[PDB]
Formats: structure tokens, C-alpha cells, sequence
């Protein structure tokens, strides 16, 4: 008799992994013991098609950070997770003064200390993050680019002047809280090709679902 | 004495011994705000709810016991075996009546009880290393019933010395012949397949062996008359 | 200070625990929620919307895909012939996968409620005849012919009188648990059956096409419900 | 923040501590509790139910096991002969192990209350006679004969008048602690005694079996109680 | 004068060990540093015969997780305990995307962090978990199979891309809370042969209890 | 969650601290306190009782 499971907030909560940062010792991958992750909620595979059910949404997001070594081991290393709100400048080097700007919130936590956890608000200047945009921001390479959907950047790094002594892996989960949505639209039935556009594969156009032999044989 | 009639079925019985209403509940119906308020579950009154009198089993010194599965005993028989098959869901109750016709010179005792979800566990090969699933003739023995082989464990690895924990009534030959029970629909669900699931099973075992001197009739005709109570069906096929 | 005793569970990070966490920007006043048309609150709102049922889910050739959307009826079908057939299976593959309802069902594990399939005759307006659309409840086997189907829940549709007809599917429940391959799936078994027969032939005067198509739309009644979110999809975000 | 001081006990996991823990599925609405017949709330409900007492707990041969359930009385027993005997020991081995009461007692350490043993004459209806069923309170030694038993709590049962007779066992308490082998067991010592004598011989006319059986059922009164759960069993789940 | 100890909830609480997972380094046993444990409450020996006193029950269950090395030692290893509700798909490999599905609750806890503890609800779609079923799910190998009694699966694993550095042992306790029961039935007096059926050993049919010499000698 | 700051003294086990601890047997109803004669409540009761003074505490 109850229908609470089918509510938007219900449908969307749950922390899902949307990001993973590798900070190896020896590597081609993030060689400066630091990393920048502009916040993308498409990181959770499943997510892209789910949200694209609507045109406009709004929400807050609680992020939780899980860090360890590749073997999934814990170590005595300190860390600085920094959030550079949209508009602020991302650190270009392991010593960019951006690490020290007070207006870039930063939370320091030892790897041993349980996961750090913070809530980020509805950034967007528009009244809602909107998934589709039928225009260009004042044949062009800027079609469907709704700009005002930036959530920020998350700069991660070992604390200290010198390189960290260990190989590290940060994972970023994200629970979506207080979700409101508008204008529903046809569920993506075609495979996704790019992060920006609905561009599909005009060759491999597949029927929405399974097929059969005759409209009389079940 | 006095005879009762439900339709075309007229059985002759005693005034009113002590009936056993299983778990104190009366086989009632299922109200409108249930899981299927669209496909109104038609409640068979006419002939569907009348007296069915089964092939009288004969008691002997050597009898082990007998058991029938429900609603299996009737899904074969009559106009209820008509609805039990060509209908998708079912919920029913049962006025079961068991009688013995024996002289004041035979002696014995029958324990008559009803056990929900009576799952028959076979012997398992003997030594215990064969995972044999009881046949279909043991799992749903029709209206001919079936004879326990291991009455002590009720063919299910459970002491019968404890079966009285279920609705039961005794049939001591020196005190009574008739024994009656009223069963309310029991299952973890409001409705259920009347073919794939036997909500319960009727068990009637001889606890004090039948005896008599030479000359007295060697068998005691146990007549089981039973009838559906506030039974319900849904979804014709 | 004040006496405490930490209990087991301390320090665990539950992906589902929905407590509160410290705000990153405490002073920040996020731009106001204005009024936007068509706000969706509960997904079941969308399950009650009609979406085309690809009953004719047979053509797969790339440029015939627009055909799964509508099946046809023609003069060439003798009285009593089976026109089409499908089951009351919103979740499981086939025709229902095209309906929006079916698509939502995939993010949920259990469900139940009454369905509603509406048919649309889009042929010439000069055409007439009758169809017999019968529902054979779960368990019941597809009627052998038009006659035996005529004895069970059915509807004679005279697309000569009304261009549309709606049928209600009383009930379907995907709750019986099956542990087959090694992957435990919650499947129907309540495959109700909708058969469609030519009660009469397709009568059309001269000058009118001898073939009309019918579109079948589907939606779930208001007594519908879903339980247990189960994110699943073949289409995920690519690298 | 707010000042605290963690006290000893912090971080311990007590198998018995019954605090609350975080729900794994916070949104999940578990399917509703409907009405099912015969709901049991407290186990003592079951202790008041009669179950057959295997007084004749002697035959062990596989297909005679149905005999422990009922002992017999016959013409061949002279007046005064001892028909049977057992103790008021629901927990400890023997006859009581077959009763449901006895079986429950095994999941508990201490207990006490009044018992009630009812006898059933299942012989020919043409039989008559008298039995003397006497109870020799804890400590009291089994009466030497029918006469000395006739001086202590007893009951002359004329299975000629009434087919059934019920005896109440006033009190039994399994609370005296014994540290014997090396394994400290809480045992009775309150072994009350129920003796049964042939007050008269078994009188039966011609044509009636010269042997009847009697079934003895047992249950505990309402003043019964149990204390200290003690999971114990010879039958556990196999590999 | 009190009778609270004999109540169902009393009789059944207490966390009992129902499961143990071995994640050795060198082994034939769970070679991929991960494991799947469909939730069985028969794991606590005693339990099977206790519950089988009734036909229908209902309850919630608080699980507590105790993990360490075989010597009963503690180590700096992180862990992911995942719960795949019935219906969801169990991970087939140490990298099955099932590990990332948000709809599969997961709780991350360091071995050092005291035992993780969570409550799981009454899953079953039926109004009650029922121990006996006299039928077949729509001589057959499917007799007595009451399906709708699935509580889920618990997938355990070391966190991280690489094999864990240590030999690990997880233990799963389970307290049964809010217990309601119906239809009582004869206590199992015969030895158990299989998890599924009441099948007993037709050869070794034993008297419910101890025996004696005569019905006159005590 | 709710903000805290553990203060010094945390985790210490004082033989005299008389706080409460978790019950080992939560369901257990200990057998009732009946009436027993001569209950002593405060030791000073006993200090007011006369006892023989071994004034002649010399023979050993």
C-alpha cells in the first residue's frame, strides 16, 4: 500500500562512486603527487541515463572520501582535499598558491581518520542544473553546452613540501540529497558516444528492446 | 442423533459432540480491500460447499496411520475439483468429520489432527546418503489418502508424541466414534495455487492399536465426510 | 567531561546511511528555486502515462524500426484468424521494453498493479469490421481459436463505431523468486495473455486501402507500485 | 565542540547488547504483516499443551517405537500389582523427553511449577476394574506395595466409570546446583514419584480383549516458569 | 513470579555466529580475495531446530562483523562489505561492476575500526518467512522449496585493485530482533540430513529420548 | 553527525569510578529479594553493640 520507494529523493540518494584518483610514486599518472577533479556526476555509469530522464533538476550533494593504498591498505599520511568553487582557479603545480587561498575550502584529514564527509550546495547560478540546451552560449562547436552547471573542482594532494612516501588512491562517493526535478523526457535507448552530446551511432541503431519472430508467436 | 443436509448431501450423525475449532478462528471470507479488488473473487455457495464422503479406509490391527493433503483431496473430486483446477487462486476452510462404526467389543484409539504445510520427508535411501524427494503420489495422495510408514516420526522426522500441539481430537472407541474439526484458511498469503500448494494435511493415526477377540469384524470403517467453508476463488481459465 | 561508550558501527561509512555532513560553504546563499512547469515528484506519475507498445516488435532492419510501433489488419484475414498476441509482462523483454513503463520497471526489483492497454485504429475512415481482443489470465493457455477465446474475458471491438478501445489488465505481479542459472531473478509467472482475433473480416468499399495499422499504447493504473531500487542498464556513460 | 570522556566498554561488541544499528535499506517498506492463525507469543503457552508421555519408554526396536507411547493393563495382573512407575522429572532423561514440555525445558537452565498428567483408558468399552495411582512426594520412597501407597496421595481410578482421569503433580523444582563430573548441572532432586497399582484385577466379559492400553499425556500448569536460556541440542544443522 | 524470559523475542535475540569467511593469501579457498555469502540463518547450528518449532516467522536482523587474521590479530586493511539484496546480481569476479552498483548498499570499515554493525529488514515478499512448504513452485526436485525466503547476499572483499597483503577472516554474527511467530509444530527428534528437506535416516530411527529396562524400574 | 571534543580522562579505567556498564544478561530476572531478619544497613550499627573488652589481655 505504500509508494515512498518511487519518490525522486528515494530513487536518487545512496552514495555512488563517481571518482577515483591515483597518486602513484612511480608514474606517468599524476606525477606531481596532486590531482584536480572537476566534479562530474556522470562518473557513476548508471547515473547518466537516470538523470537524463528529466530536463531540469536541483540538489545538494554529500561527498564522502575513501583513501588508501592500492592493496586497500591504510597508512600514516595526511591529506588535503581542497574544493575550488566554480570561478576560483585550480592549482597548476604541487605548490600553486591556490592551495593556500582561504576562499578555497580545504579539509585536512589523516588517512587513518575515518572518511572525511562534506555537503556541497546547489552551485549553479541558473534556477536549476539543466541537462539539455537547444542553443549556443553567446554548425558550431558550442551546441548543447549549458555552462552554468559547474559544481566546482576537487583538488587532492598529500600534505607537505615533499612527495608522499606511499602510493595512494582516493575514492569519491556522492549521495544526492534534496532532489527536485522537472520536465520528463524519453529514456535514452541508444548507446552513449560522448559526454557532451546525445550524438548516437547512426549505423548501430537498435530497437528499443528484444525482438521476436512473429506478432503471433510468444 | 439427528441428520443434517447441505444441498443434495444428507449425512446421519450424533447431536453435537465437542468440535475443535482450529486456533479458535472461523473460516471467514476475505474483505474488499485485498490484493485483487479488480477480479472480484467469486464465493461458491450452491453445491460447491456441501458434503463429500470419501472412500472409507478400513482399520486393522496392523494399520500405521493415514494422511491426506489439502486441498489435494478434493482438487480431484466433484464441482470443487472443477473450480480448484480451472481457477488461478484459492482460499478455503474445512468442516472435517471422521467417524468409526465399531461395536462396544472392539477397542482402540485414533488421534485426529490437522497440520499446516505438512512436508513429507522420505526415508532418504536408508543410510541417509540419498537426497530422494518423495514421489508425487506421496506428496499429494488424492482422496484415497496415504499410509504413513514411519508413524513415530510422522514420515517427516518429528515425534508424533507431540502432534497434539496441532488442532486435534481423540477417537477412543469406548467413549466416542465421531470426531469433528473446523479449519480456517492458513498460509503466509491471502490466496494461493490450489494445485501447487497443499496448505495442510489431515492426519489420523491409531495410537492404541485396534483389537478384538476372534469373531468380531476385523476392520473398522473410518468414514471421512468433509465440506468447504467460506471458500473463495479468483481468475478463471 | 560527559561519559560515553562507542558502540559497534562507529567509523563505518554506509553508502546508504543518510545522516548530515558539514557544509563546505557555510555563507553561500544558492540562487532561488523559481517556478518551472511540469514538476515530477514521484516516478509512478510517469508509469500512468501512455507510451507506444511495440507489439509488432519483430522488424529489426534499421529502417523498418518505425514499424514495431504499429501492427496491421487487412482484408486478407479470414473471420477468426489470430491477428496478434502478447503477454502482460511490463518488466521482461519484448513489446513492453518500448513502453516507458517497462523502462522504469528496470530500476526496481518487485512490483504489482493493474495495467491498461488502449488500441487505436488508424485506417481509412470508411472501414468497418470487428475484432475480438481476449485476455487469458495467468496460467490460462492461449485459446485455440476465436470461439474458445470468445468464452473468456474478451471484447468485440467494432472499429466501425469507435476508433478507440481500452482494455484493462486486472492484475500482474512480478514477485515469485527464481534462482535459475546462478543469478537469482525476481520473475513474473503471471504472464497474462492478450490475444486478438478477426471477429469478422476487414470490410472496406472501393477506393479505400485494404490495410490499416493499429497502434497500441500502454500505461499502469493508479493501483500500481514498485519496490527495491535496482540500478541496471546496458547503456552507461562511455570513457 | 561538546566535551566528552569515553568510559571503559567503549568499542566492545557484546553478543547480548541489544542496542540499535544503522538500517541497510532506509527507504525499503517491507511487505505488511497480515493476519495468520495461531500466533504464539510466549513459549509457556506451549508448555501447557498436552503431549504423549512415553511412560513405556522401554522398547527401542525400530518398529516398536510406536509402543513407548502407551503402556498396557491386563487380566493377568493380580490385585495390588505394580503396573507402572516414573518420576516428576520434565527435564532429565526418560519418559519426559517425549513430551513437548520436556523438550522445551532443554533450552532453559532453571524452572518450577505444578505439572498435570492425564491418563486415558483405550481398552474395550466392556472392561471395568480399578487402578490406584499414587504420588510419593520428593524424598518419599516408592511405596512397598498397593497398601502402603494407599496411605499417601492416591487416586482410585475406575476405568469402568470414567475413561479419563487427571492427576496434578503439586510441585517440582529443578534448582539445586550440582558440580559432579567437572560439568556443573542444575538438577532436580525433587524427583516426585508416580506409582500405579492394580487396585482390582482387569474384569472383562467374554468377547472382549484381555489387554487394554493406556495413554498418558502431560503438560505443565499455568504456575509454570522457566529461567536462563541455554541453547543445547544433539541435533544441529549438518554440513 | 515473572515470565519474560520465555517470550519469543527473549528466546531468540543474542548475536549468534552464522558465518565465517576465509580470505587466505595462498589458497584453494576463495582465491580471488573476495567472497559471496547468501544469508543463511542455519549457520548457527542450534538455530535450525529452534526455528523449526514454528511454521511462520517474521523478523529483522542486526548483523555485526568481526574481522582479523587467523592468529586473531588486527591489521591496517580496509574492507568493503556489500549487501546485494535479493534480485540484485552477485559479483562474479574481484572487479565485477556489481561492487559499484549504488543499489547494493556497501559499508566500508577499517579492520581497526570496531565491528561494523547494520540492521537488515524483513525482505520476503510473502507476509512471513515460512519454514515449510507442501507443494512445488509453479516426484520433483522442487518439493518444499519456499522461494520467497531470500534475505540477500553478503559480498566481502579487501578494498583496492590489488590482492590484500594479509590473510583474513570475517565473522558474521546475527541478532534477531522483533520476532513474531505462528503455527507451532513437533520438535525435530530425528537427525538432520539436508538443508532443504526434513528427510531423515530411515535406518537410524531413534526413540525421542533415553530408554530404560522396565516400565517399573526407575 | 553531532560535534564533540574528547577531554582528558577519556579511556581511563578508575577503580573508583562508579558509572554504569552494559548488562551481560539483559533478559534475566534474578530471583526476588525476600524478607530476611536482621538486615544491616550502615556499619556504625555494629559499632554500638557491646563486645567483651579483653582488658586482661595478658595470658597468651
Amino acid at each position: 500500500h505504500s509508494t515512498a520507494e518511487t519518490t525522486l529523493d528515494s530513487f536518487f540518494s545512496r552514495a555512488g562512486l563517481v571518482g577515483e584518483i591515483d597518486l602513484p610514486l612511480k608514474g606517468t599518472t599524476n606525477p606531481n603527487g596532486y590531482a584536480n577533479w572537476d566534479i562530474d556526476i556522470t562518473g557513476y555509469a548508471q547515473m547518466r541515463r537516470k538523470v537524463e530522464l528529466f530536463t531540469y533538476m536541483r540538489f545538494d550533494a554529500e561527498f564522502t572520501f575513501v583513501a588508501c593504498t592500492p592493496t586497500g591498505e591504510v597508512v600514516p599520511q595526511l591529506l588535503q582535499y581542497m574544493f575550488v568553487p566554480p570561478g576560483a582557479p585550480k592549482p597548476d603545480s604541487r605548490e600553486s598558491l591556490a592551495w593556500q587561498t582561504a576562499t578555497n575550502p580545504s579539509v585536512f584529514v589523516k588517512l587513518s581518520d575515518p572518511p572525511a564527509q562534506v555537503s556541497v550546495p546547489f552551485m549553479s547560478p541558473a534556477s536549476a542544473y539543466q541537462w539539455f540546451y537547444d542553443g549556443y552560449p553567446t554548425k558550431d562547436l558550442e551546441y548543447g553546452a549549458m555552462p552554468n552547471n559547474m559544481m566546482g573542482t576537487f583538488s587532492v594532494r598529500t600534505v607537505g613540501t615533499s612527495k608522499s612516501k606511499y602510493p595512494l588512491v582516493v575514492r569519491i562517493y556522492m549521495r544526492m540529497k534534496h532532489v527536485r526535478a522537472w520536465i520528463p523526457r524519453p529514456m535514452r535507448n541508444q548507446n552513449y558516444l560522448f559526454k557532451a552530446n546525445p550524438n548516437y551511432a547512426g549505423n548501430s541503431i537498435k530497437p528499443t528492446g528484444a525482438s521476436r519472430t512473429a506478432i503471433t508467436t510468444l | 442423533v439427528a441428520q443434517l443436509t447441505i444441498g443434495n448431501s444428507t449425512i446421519t450423525t450424533q447431536e453435537a459432540a465437542n468440535i475443535i475449532v482450529g486456533y479458535g478462528e472461523w473460516p471467514s471470507y476475505c474483505s474488499d480491500s485485498d490484493a485483487t479488488a479488480v477480479d472480484k473473487p467469486t464465493r461458491p455457495d450452491v453445491s460447491v460447499n456441501r458434503f463429500y464422503t470419501l472412500d472409507t479406509k478400513l482399520w486393522e490391527k496392523s494399520s500405521k496411520g493415514w494422511y491426506w493433503k489439502f486441498p489435494d483431496v478434493l482438487t480431484e473430486t466433484g464441482v470443487f475439483g472443477q473450480n480448484a483446477q480451472f481457477h488461478y487462486l484459492y482460499r478455503s476452510g474445512f468442516c472435517i468429520h471422521v467417524q468409526c462404526n465399531a461395536s462396544k467389543f472392539h477397542q482402540g484409539a485414533l488421534l485426529v489432527a490437522v497440520l499446516p504445510e505438512y512436508v513429507i520427508g522420505t526415508v532418504a535411501g536408508g543410510t541417509g546418503t540419498e537426497d530422494t524427494h518423495p514421489p508425487y503420489k506421496q506428496t499429494q495422495p488424492g482422496a484415497d489418502g496415504f499410509e504413513l510408514q514411519h508413524p513415530y516420526v510422522l514420515d517427516a522426522g518429528i515425534p508424533i508424541s507431540q502432534l497434539t500441539v496441532c488442532p486435534h481430537q481423540w477417537i477412543n472407541l469406548r467413549t466416542n466414534n465421531c470426531a469433528t474439526i473446523i479449519v480456517p484458511y492458513i498460509n503466509a498469503l491471502p490466496f494461493d495455487s490450489a494445485l501447487n500448494h497443499c496448505n495442510f494435511g489431515l492426519l489420523v493415526v491409531p495410537i492404541s492399536p485396534l483389537d478384538y477377540d476372534q469373531g468380531a469384524t476385523p476392520v473398522i470403517p473410518i468414514t471421512i465426510t468433509l465440506a468447504p467453508m467460506c471458500s473463495e476463488f479468483a481468475g478463471l481459465r | 567531561g560527559f561519559p560515553t561508550e562507542l558502540k559497534p558501527g562507529t567509523n563505518q561509512f554506509l553508502t546508504t546511511d543518510d545522516g548530515v555532513s558539514a557544509p563546505i560553504l557555510p555563507n553561500f546563499h544558492p540562487t532561488p528555486c523559481i517556478h518551472i512547469p511540469g514538476e515530477v515528484r514521484n516516478l509512478l506519475e510517469l508509469c500512468q502515462v501512455e507510451t507506444i507498445l511495440e507489439v509488432n516488435n519483430v522488424p529489426t532492419n534499421a529502417t523498418s524500426l518505425m514499424e514495431r510501433l504499429r501492427f496491421p489488419v487487412s482484408a486478407q484475414a479470414g473471420k477468426g484468424e489470430l491477428c496478434a498476441v502478447f503477454r502482460a509482462d511490463p518488466g521482461r523483454n519484448g513489446p513492453w521494453q518500448s513502453t516507458l513503463l517497462g523502462q522504469l520497471c528496470g530500476y526496481y526489483t518487485q512490483w504489482s498493479g493493474s495495467l491498461e492497454v488502449t488500441f487505436m485504429f488508424t485506417g481509412s475512415f470508411m472501414a468497418t469490421g470487428k475484432m475480438l481482443i481476449a485476455y487469458t489470465p495467468p496460467g490460462g493457455p492461449l485459446p485455440k481459436d476465436r470461439a474458445t477465446a470468445m468464452l473468456g474475458t474478451h471484447v468485440i471491438w467494432d472499429f466501425g463505431l469507435q476508433s478507440s478501445v481500452t482494455l484493462v489488465i486486472p492484475w500482474i505481479s512480478n514477485t515469485h523468486y527464481r534462482a535459475h542459472a546462478r543469478d537469482g531473478v525476481f520473475d513474473y509467472y503471471t504472464t497474462g495473455l492478450v490475444s486478438i482475433w478477426y471477429q469478422t473480416n476487414y470490410v472496406v468499399p472501393i477506393g479505400a486501402p485494404n490495410t490499416a495499422y493499429i497502434i497500441a499504447l500502454a500505461a499502469a493504473q493508479k493501483n500500481f507500485t514498485m519496490k527495491l531500487c535496482k540500478d541496471a542498464s546496458d547503456i552507461l556513460q562511455t570513457g
